């Protein structure tokens, strides 16, 4: 409510790159 | 009423009950993207579902064109087809947006729908 929102840090942004990997790879076993 | 059009309550299932499974139709207000130098880059989206907005939403890298060629921008309303929530070191939650469809262009809404007020 103060700002445009809490920035993301280089590990903050490893941490999506992996949520989003992983629900990739778990596709392949549908895919 | 233009909020007819959203999925309004949305967010506040997704972040109090981690609902997952709704398909929901939210507005896009506004796009930023987070660069890094080997990294594609990412885009942080600030949605609404005509009642919340939540700043921490992210697109997946896969739909970057959407922002890149401009079909995905500010006013546009969009149906969530498939997301996942992931929470980060220091307690934050995002909201990250794997599948969705373009309903209605930026240029056919022409405005932020309702007066929605930031969940967080």
């Amino acid at each position: 409510g103060t700002s445009s929102g809490s920035a993301f840090s280089a590990d903050d942004l490893m941490s999506i790159d992996l949520a989003e990997q992983m629900a990739n790879d778990s596709d392949d076993s549908i895919s | 009423s233009m909020v007819g059009q959203l999925s309004e309550g949305a967010i506040a299932a997704i972040m109090q009950k981690g609902d997952t499974n709704i398909k929901p139709i939210l507005q896009v207000i506004n796009i930023r993207p987070i660069t890094t130098g080997n990294s594609p880059p990412r885009y942080r989206l600030l949605m609404s579902d005509g009642l919340n907005t939540l700043s921490s939403f992210m697109l997946a890298t896969q739909l970057n064109p959407l922002v890149e060629e401009e079909q995905l921008s500010s006013n546009c309303v969009c149906q969530i087809h498939r997301f996942i929530v992931n929470t980060l070191k220091d307690g934050r939650r995002v909201v990250i947006l794997m599948e969705l469809e373009v309903l209605k262009s930026a240029e056919a809404v022409g405005v932020k729908i309702g007066n929605p007020v930031p969940y967080n």
